[PDB]
């Protein structure tokens, strides 16, 4: 099974990939008007926690769940839209495009950093294998 | 032809044809027994990508 | 199970409906 | 790879589809009796095991816009315009019955009324007018024909245009541009729409296209920005994978 | 043939090269009006599937066939064109430019990953030969 | 067991 | 313990 | 018709659109060329040892 | 003729004709 | 035998 820093960096890579996928989903459907069941597309976010196992606040990251933003959805005026409420307002996603771009960049750089950490540890233990030549 | 550079090119050509018709109507004002032209446009076949 | 682990049964089929029935 | 690239790629391709729809609407900004197509993105979430993190996007055309367009005054007794929520009935390409708003009614040498080359449907099947006769169309669709040479006392009704009432939610644009009743609407209203006696047409005015320019402009600006955004992600994922492939080394 | 992992990774490399070739051919001929037979260029796509005939579930990748897309071809109005139909419409390729660009980049990335796999497997097999001096 | 590996299998489609 | 990482936890919010 | 002269029939809209498409098609070809060139280097390094 | 295999007979010469015949 | 390598051969040419 994955051992130590390998487990830690693998968990970090997986969670950063999940974060980037959620950011890409939010940024792609920032203008979607409806979902498959008629409900608006509410922006999704990831929730990060510390693996920890039971007694070690020193572990990787793990995505506990994907939460849906409960911030009020933007309202636009369209009385002809079938999805409009009794007041004629259509709900639109609450995506912050700048926030999504910054999140994508941040997931990218953190992903790269953990890749570098994993490579360094792999080289270190490969050289450890030749202890005493 | 990315399907958006062709569609807008078609519209540009249609507007140019309408302008040619208008210019022909205006140039022939002083002629005797001239009947004015009027340009009629119709959209071509709409393509269906996925059924409702 | 947790993501990245090993299970005894296949994951369910993946499908994305354009419009729900 | 990381299939996050396959999400932004879909978002970039559906944006080009939306742009192709908007450009098609803009090309027909002068088409007589044109109904602009509505475009909307819809999110489909991929179902399966594990964090539901992927939600793709797919364009969508939810019907058309039924807001009446401009009315150009052409002093021609054959060009008619319909009251809002109204439709003229013509015979479709495959011998069926279709609906339209183009009132550019033309008279052939044989005397048959046509719209865009499709026969016009009168109270009882296509309308045939006496050959080479002046035509006047009333407010309720009645057609008066004057035979040249004979005095104006000869003016008599010939046939009545079929005028129907249909909302946006009931009609669907067929592949040839002619609107037809949707399945649910057809099942309740019957196969053929009965003529509404309350519909009023106006003779001597031609209805233009209802392509709103400000919405088109805003849509193109937003589409360009969204495409550039998705392209940023498509570049992030590429570099990330390029670097992640190094772990496979040593 | 190619030992084991050698055969697996070589099959993967060949398949991804074929996919990238198909993508490049689609990108090049995105504006082609005709072919030698007078038929429009239809976008080509490879079919990937595993090859684990001797009683296995995993055996690598092979391209079963190359298939032309069934997405409706793009109709452009041109009545003076000799290839125009009765209505005056000319059929044009259904190539998705963004799709083919993403296919090129993804094929390159996974090709590189398989290169890294084969190189590592060679390294490990090279060290194996020094088992116990 | 497999299909088109790319654009033609990662886009939403109506059902069959 | 933790919460949403990134956007939703790095903006000024009303007390609650 | 005598007393009039016929000019050229070059359409400017068609030419401008074609030039834009040509430029934005080349760029893509140059991207694919760069991708293949970058790919070949690794494959060449595979031949070591 | 499985790709990547060995066959006794040489491969036929490929041709790319621009027009039909 | 062989011919010009590179650009000239991998370019469509009139039949002859």
């Amino acid at each position: 099974a994955l051992l130590n820093i390998f487990d830690i960096a693998g968990s970090a890579l997986a969670a950063q990939s999940k974060r980037l996928n959620v950011a890409a989903s939010n940024l792609a459907n920032a203008d979607s008007v409806t979902g498959p069941d008629g409900q608006p597309y509410r922006a999704k976010q990831v929730v990060f926690q510390v693996d920890a196992a039971p007694g070690q606040a020193t572990g990787g990251v793990k995505v506990a769940s994907v939460i849906e933003s409960q911030a009020p959805e933007k309202l636009v005026y369209e009385p002809g839209n079938p999805l409009a409420d009794a007041n004629g307002y259509v709900k639109m996603p609450n995506v912050d495009v700048v926030g999504e771009m910054v999140n994508t960049m941040s997931a990218s750089r953190s992903y790269q950093a953990n890749i570098e950490v994993l490579n360094t540890v792999k080289s270190m233990m490969l050289k450890t294998l030749t202890l005493g030549q | 032809m990315i399907s958006s550079l062709w569609i807008a090119k078609t519209g540009l050509d249609a507007q140019q044809t309408n302008m040619d018709v208008i210019a022909n109507n205006l140039a022939n004002v002083s002629t005797n027994g001239f009947k004015r032209q009027r340009a009629v446009f119709e959209d071509l076949l709409y393509q269906t990508i996925r059924q409702p | 199970g947790v993501p990245g682990a090993l299970s005894n049964q296949p994951a369910p089929p993946n499908e994305a409906p354009i419009a729900t029935p | 790879m990381d299939h996050a690239i396959y999400t932004a790629m879909g978002a970039a391709s559906q944006t080009l589809n939306q742009q192709a729809v908007t450009a098609s609407n803009l090309a027909n900004a002068s088409t007589p009796g044109f109904r602009a197509q509505l475009n909307a993105l819809r999110a489909v979430p991929v179902d399966g095991l594990s964090l539901a993190t992927r939600t793709l996007v797919t364009a969508s055309t939810p019907g058309a816009d039924m807001t009446p367009g401009q009315l150009d005054y052409t002093s021609r007794p054959l060009d008619v315009a319909l009251q809002q929520d109204g439709w003229l009935v013509v015979q479709a390409a495959d011998g069926a019955e279709g609906y339209t708003r183009n009132g550019n009614i033309q008279v052939g040498p044989t005397g048959q009324l046509t719209i865009q080359g499709h026969p016009v449907i009168g109270e009882g099947g296509p309308i045939t007018v006496p050959e080479g006769s002046e035509i006047t169309i009333a407010a309720d669709g009645t057609i008066s024909a004057l035979n040249p040479g004979d005095p104006p006392n000869t003016v008599a009704p010939v046939g009545r245009l079929k005028l129907v009432k249909a909302e946006g939610n009931e009609v669907q644009r067929s592949d040839d541009g002619l609107f037809r009743l949707t399945a649910e609407a057809q099942a309740e209203r019957g196969a053929v729409l009965a003529a509404d006696p309350s519909i009023r047409i106006m003779s001597g005015v031609l209805e233009g296209s209802n392509v709103k320019p400000v919405e088109a402009m805003t849509d193109m600006i937003a589409n360009a920005r969204r495409f550039e955004m998705q392209m940023k992600v498509i570049t992030s994922v590429d570099e990330n994978e390029g670097r992640a492939n190094q772990l496979l080394s040593m």
